[PDB]
């Protein structure tokens, strides 16, 4: 009978639907590899998916997945034991070497275009027409650090012209030079913003940007990560 | 404590966005609404504007016509007393023509007539709707998944109302018109066919029913967690893998041995959600029609 | 065994006990002090039920149910066979899930990511432990539970309901589908709406989440925003299973006759209880 037959045969369908999403996640990061970076052995059922060519916007190229992968910078880490399996162990300073929680992506070093040609952040000063609509405006405030002592005052807020929303806050240090801050790291204050992630002497290992109006994908993360890391390795310079 | 960017805490506000353009035709965008406030912690706090054009008024006309429609009858039922509508709101109905008159249309206004045209002015409503989700994604350049899953929300209610009543031989095996009436169908249609938790769809239905809650909480919060990386900026992460997608990968490759792309997760997440009504809509089908009870199907196979 | 880009993130450090103990991992798996602790509540959990099999004289799957001890016992104890084996299988349960949720915690540090999966998982927890826990104690016996066996649980589903009548007409049970109704819709645009823009028409160049914003305001006169759409998905999703246990605390406790007379408060008011006509009247 007729619905007998509709459920074995969709089964049979929600199969090959289980077999066609998995081998679309595996564009990205496969194959997989021995802790050394050589080809592991035992690789899983599924194969690697025929590449697809994907079209960038304004023309900036294709991209084609899966594609040869290669990390294309240093990783100052070494093994803890002898055996696959452990952690390993930052052979420097995380924070500056890249790694752990601090890790970042050689991403593309060229700014985000929105759908009409024009980067896709820029400062607020550069932003015409933007303004803080509501809540506490953060330019003109302190910036406390993990350790309770200040680090500088925040001078901007680079916006999200697209989405209308503030992705970081420009801070100023004592040599004058300027930094940027994540958004979704601080907490405003009514007197202050506080970064519980980074430790007052931080700010100025924060990694900095070329152009002063202008943000890459690259150096985006290069902060992003940077700022994070210091959940881990600045946690000695912390009070609860 | 710590960050978690549920509710935003600065707001900006800059020039209305009036859009790309493409192959639109400007001439039909509405202009720019007001902007709110209060949707702004959110999310967007732009209203506006919106694409009108011919067959886009079409289906807001039939949709009013259809709400109207079950308010007269509603009102009839009422005895055209203010007090008595708000009290009984949710027990007036608009049930379907009786089983004797079965597919024919010549019933009356008072005993069943006045439900067809309403479910007319909705099936035009509804298919018109679909169309508009599909142009408005040509005239973009993108790509009609939007307008494929919408048609399998489609399936289930087509299934519920039009194909299921007359595969059975009368319009009275359909859908009533209220907020009690159309709850108490549904629990009947069960009892009628032997509990539905007999029936293999619609328990597989339900599987993708919860699945869609945990897929969703899952994803929601996987990108909530690594926006201080730009994780909700996706389609960026797709052409461009940053920390942010490799960090939420691994989180689940370290929690339950696979994880996923930034791309492929919404893979999961449309067909998980879109097999929802597409099982469910297999299972009312075969309900009445091949199967008539399930129970008994349960110990058969056959 | 790792993935192209996963050795910059294999780091020592993040454990909330144990220091770096079990600070090491499995092919895939993180392990952790926590990652040892549910191996120990899940195994011990399964043998609790090959054992309540061998009781029941049946290993099929489809049969095998371990059901919580009789009305008679209360919040007391109860033999194995008669409904002891459930009870420590509970432990072991919300042993596992509690572990697991903490598990993610080490993991969510390690690598500097938010909280918010773990604490998203939480809200799951407690719907069971609703069910299991919360709703029983209340009423004074873990009779009002559910069993655990892929066609007995729903037969409890069943009878729980009915128990009640209709039990559509639960005020809580009402909202919290429309949560997980509304979270479909969401799930099915969201992953539709991206996708589109990832992958338009053949020859033409990925569109921008400009297009994207735009799409959704040629069609409902509105755009959320990505930031806006994860926070909707995991609001609606976990609001939808608030309402679900807020719909069982409250049955059986405050409120223990038929659902659909409750209805009876908002049509008996004064004001209109005696209008003639209508449907009441
Ligand atoms: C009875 C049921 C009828 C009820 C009607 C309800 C139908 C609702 C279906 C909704 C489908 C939602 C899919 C979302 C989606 O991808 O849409 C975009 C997708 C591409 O959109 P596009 O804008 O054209 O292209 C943009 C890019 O170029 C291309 O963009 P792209 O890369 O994103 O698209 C590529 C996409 C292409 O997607 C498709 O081609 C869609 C396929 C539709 C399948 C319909 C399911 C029917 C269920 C049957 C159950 C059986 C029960 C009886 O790839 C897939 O998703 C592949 C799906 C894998 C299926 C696995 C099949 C296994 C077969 C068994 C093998 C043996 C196993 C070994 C054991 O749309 C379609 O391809 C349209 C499908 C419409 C068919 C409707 C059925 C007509 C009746
Ligand atoms: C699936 C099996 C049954 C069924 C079982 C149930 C059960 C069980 C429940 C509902 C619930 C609801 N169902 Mg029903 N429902 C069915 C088919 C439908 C159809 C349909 C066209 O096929 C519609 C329009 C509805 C409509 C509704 C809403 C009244 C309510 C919340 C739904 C929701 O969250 O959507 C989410 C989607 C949206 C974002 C948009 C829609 C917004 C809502 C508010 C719809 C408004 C339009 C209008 C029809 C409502 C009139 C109320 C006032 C007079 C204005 N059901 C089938 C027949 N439905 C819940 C409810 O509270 O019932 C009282 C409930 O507990
Ligand atoms: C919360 C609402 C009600 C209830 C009402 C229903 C209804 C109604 C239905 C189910 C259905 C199912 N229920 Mg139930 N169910 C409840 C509580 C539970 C509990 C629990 C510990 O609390 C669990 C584990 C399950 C598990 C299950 C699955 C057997 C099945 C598919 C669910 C699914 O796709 O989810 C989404 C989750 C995923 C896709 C992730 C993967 C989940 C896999 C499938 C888990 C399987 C576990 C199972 C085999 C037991 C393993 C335990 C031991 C380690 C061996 N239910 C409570 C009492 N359940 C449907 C069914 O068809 O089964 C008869 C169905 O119709
Ligand atoms: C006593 C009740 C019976 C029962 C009888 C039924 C019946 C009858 C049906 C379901 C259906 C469903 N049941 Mg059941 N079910 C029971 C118990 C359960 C339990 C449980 C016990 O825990 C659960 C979790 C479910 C869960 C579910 C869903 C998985 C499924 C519907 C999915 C959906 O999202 O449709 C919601 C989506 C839609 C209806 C699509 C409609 C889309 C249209 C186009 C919307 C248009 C809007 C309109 C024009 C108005 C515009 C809006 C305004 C502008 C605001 N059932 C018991 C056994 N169940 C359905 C099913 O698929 O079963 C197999 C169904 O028909
Ligand atoms: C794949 C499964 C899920 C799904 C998917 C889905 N639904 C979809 C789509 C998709 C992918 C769309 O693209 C399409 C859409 O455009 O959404 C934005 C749609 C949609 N799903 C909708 C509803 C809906 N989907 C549902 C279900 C589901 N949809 C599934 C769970 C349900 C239920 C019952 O669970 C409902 C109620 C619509 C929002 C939209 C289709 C709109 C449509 O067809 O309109 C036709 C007619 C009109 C224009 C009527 C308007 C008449 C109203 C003015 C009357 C009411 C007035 C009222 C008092 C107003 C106040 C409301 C207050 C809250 C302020
Ligand atoms: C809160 C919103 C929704 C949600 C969210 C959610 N679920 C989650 C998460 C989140 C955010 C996770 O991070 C976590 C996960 O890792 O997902 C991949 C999880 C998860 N949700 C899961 C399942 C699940 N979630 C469900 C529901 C939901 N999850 C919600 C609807 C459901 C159902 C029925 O709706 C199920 C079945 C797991 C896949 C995974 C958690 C895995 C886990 O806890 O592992 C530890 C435990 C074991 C390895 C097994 C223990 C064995 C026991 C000791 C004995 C068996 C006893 C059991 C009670 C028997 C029941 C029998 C049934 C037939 C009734
Ligand atoms: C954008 O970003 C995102 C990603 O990637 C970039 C992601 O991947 C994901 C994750 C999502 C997916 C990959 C999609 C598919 C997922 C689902 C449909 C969810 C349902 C999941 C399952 C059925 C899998 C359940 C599996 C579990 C819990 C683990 C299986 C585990 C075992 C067999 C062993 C369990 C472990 C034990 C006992 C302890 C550890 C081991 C020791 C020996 C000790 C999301 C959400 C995402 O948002
Ligand atoms: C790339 O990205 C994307 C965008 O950006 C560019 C987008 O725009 C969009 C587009 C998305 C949208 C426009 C949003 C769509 C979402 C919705 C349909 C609406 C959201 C719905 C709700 C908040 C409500 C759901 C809940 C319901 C129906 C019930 C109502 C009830 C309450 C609020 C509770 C009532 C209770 C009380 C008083 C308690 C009583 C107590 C007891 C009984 C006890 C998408 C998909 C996207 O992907
Ligand atoms: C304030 O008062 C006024 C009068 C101003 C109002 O406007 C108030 C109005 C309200 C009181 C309106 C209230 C409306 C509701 C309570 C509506 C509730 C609707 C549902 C619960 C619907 C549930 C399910 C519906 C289903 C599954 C419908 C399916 C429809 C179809 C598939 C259409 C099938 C087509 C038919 C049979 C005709 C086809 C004919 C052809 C020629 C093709
Ligand atoms: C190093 C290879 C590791 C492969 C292990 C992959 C784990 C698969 C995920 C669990 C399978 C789930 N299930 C039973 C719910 O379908
Ligand atoms: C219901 C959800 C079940 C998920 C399907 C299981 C997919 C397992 C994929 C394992 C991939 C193995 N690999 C390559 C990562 O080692
Ligand atoms: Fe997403």
């Amino acid at each position: 009978d007729l619905a007998s037959l509709a459920i074995y045969s969709f089964w049979i369908f929600l199969a090959g639907l289980i077999y066609y999403l998995q081998t679309e996640n595996m564009r990205e990061g496969y194959p997989l590899e021995n802790e050394d970076g050589t080809p592991a052995a035992n690789q899983g059922p599924f194969p690697l998916p025929k590449p697809k060519t994907f079209i960038l916007p304004h023309g900036r190229g294709t991209l084609t997945v899966p594609g040869p992968e290669s990390e294309d910078r240093p990783i100052a880490l070494a093994r803890t034991a002898v055996s696959e399996g452990f952690p390993h162990a930052p052979t420097g300073d995380p924070m500056k070497d890249g790694v752990g929680p601090a890790s970042w992506v050689a991403r593309r070093d060229l700014p985000e275009l929105d759908g009409h040609g024009h980067n896709k952040i820029k400062p607020m000063k550069a932003a015409a027409g933007f303004h803080v609509s509501a809540g506490k405006n953060p330019i003109g405030l302190p910036v406390r650090g993990c350790d309770l002592e200040i680090a500088g005052k925040v001078v901007d807020i680079w916006v999200d012209i697209p989405e209308q929303m503030a992705r970081f806050l420009e801070v100023e240090l004592k040599d004058g030079s300027t930094r940027l801050l994540p958004m979704q790291m601080v907490k405003v204050q009514s007197n202050r913003v506080h970064v519980n992630a980074l430790s007052s002497d931080l700010f100025a290992g924060i990694p900095t940007i070329k152009s002063p109006t202008e943000v890459t994908l690259l150096e985006e993360d290069k902060i992003c990560g940077y700022v994070a890391g210091g959940l881990m390795y600045a946690a000695p310079k912390r009070k609860s | 404590a710590e960050y978690q960017n549920i509710f935003s805490q600065v707001q900006v506000r800059g020039p209305a966005d009036l859009g790309m353009t493409e192959d639109v035709n400007l001439a039909n965008r509405s202009g720019v609404g007001p902007f709110s406030t209060l949707l702004g912690w959110f999310g967007n706090a732009q209203l506006g504007p919106i694409y009108l054009g011919s067959l886009g008024v079409l289906s807001l006309f039939s949709g009013l016509m259809w709400f109207f429609t079950i308010g007269i009858w509603f009102w009839y039922q009422a005895g055209w007393n203010p007090a008595v509508f708000l009290r009984d709101l949710f027990f007036f109905s608009l049930e379907p023509p009786a089983p004797e008159y079965g597919l024919s249309f010549a019933a009356p206004l008072k005993e069943g007539g006045l439900w067809l045209i309403a479910s007319f002015f909705m099936f035009v409503a509804v298919w018109s709707w679909w169309g508009r989700t599909y142009l408005r994604a040509q005239a973009l350049g993108m790509g009609k998944h939007t307008a494929w899953a919408f048609l399998s929300a489609i399936w289930l209610w087509m299934v519920l109302g039009f194909i299921r009543p007359i595969l059975m031989g009368s319009w009275s095996e359909a859908v009533p018109y209220g907020i009690f009436s159309h709850l108490d169908w549904t629990n009947n249609f069960s009892l009628v066919h032997g509990n539905l938790f007999y029936n293999p769809f619609h328990g597989l239905s339900i599987a993708f029913l919860y699945g869609s809650a945990l897929l969703f909480a899952m994803h929601g919060a996987t990108i909530l967690a690594v926006s201080r990386f730009g994780g909700e900026l996706e389609l960026e992460q797709i052409a461009d893998r940053g920390t942010a997608a490799e960090r939420a990968a691994l989180f689940w490759r370290w929690t339950m041995g696979f994880n996923a792309t930034m791309e492929g997760i919404h893979r999961w997440a449309i067909w998980m959600a879109v097999l929802v009504t597409l099982t469910g809509g297999i299972g009312i089908l075969l309900s009445g029609t091949v199967v008539d009870n399930w129970y008994v199907w349960g110990q058969n196979h056959g | 065994a790792l993935l192209s880009f996963e050795r910059k993130y294999r780091v020592p450090g993040g454990t909330l006990v144990g220091g770096n103990l079990f600070d090491f991992w499995v092919g895939p798996f993180y392990v952790g002090f926590f990652g040892v602790a549910t191996f120990f509540f899940a195994a011990l959990g399964i043998i609790l039920i090959a054992w309540s099999a061998v009781l029941q004289g049946t290993w099929n799957p489809q049969l095998i149910s371990v059901y919580p001890p009789a009305l008679e016992y209360g919040l007391g104890g109860a033999p194995l066979a008669k409904g002891g084996l459930w009870q420590i299988i509970t432990i072991c349960a919300t042993g596992a899930f509690v572990s697991w949720a903490l598990r993610e915690v080490e993991i969510c540090r390690k690598l500097g990511i938010g909280y918010h999966i773990p604490f998203a998982f939480a809200f799951a927890i407690l719907a069971y432990l609703t069910l299991v826990l919360f709703r029983p104690v209340m009423m004074g016996a873990w009779g009002y539970a559910f069993p655990y066996g892929i066609w007995t649980h729903l037969d409890w589903v069943s009878n729980t309901g009915y128990t009640y009548g209709n039990f559509h007409y639960n005020p809580a049970h009402m909202i919290a589908i429309s949560f997980f109704f509304t979270n479909a819709l969401a799930l099915a645009l969201h992953g539709a709406l991206v996708l589109s823009a990832a992958n338009p028409e053949k020859g033409k160049e990925m569109r921008t989440p400009d297009h994207a914003a735009t799409f959704f305001r040629d069609l409902v006169g509105y755009s959320i925003g990505t930031l806006g759409i994860h926070r909707l998905g995991l609001l609606l999703s976990l609001s939808a299973v608030f309402f679900s246990a807020l719909c069982m605390i409250i049955t059986g406790t405050i409120w223990f006759d038929q659902w659909v007379d409750w209805w009876q408060w908002w049509v008996k008011l004064p004001w209109w209880a005696n209008i003639p006509g209508g449907i009441n009247g």
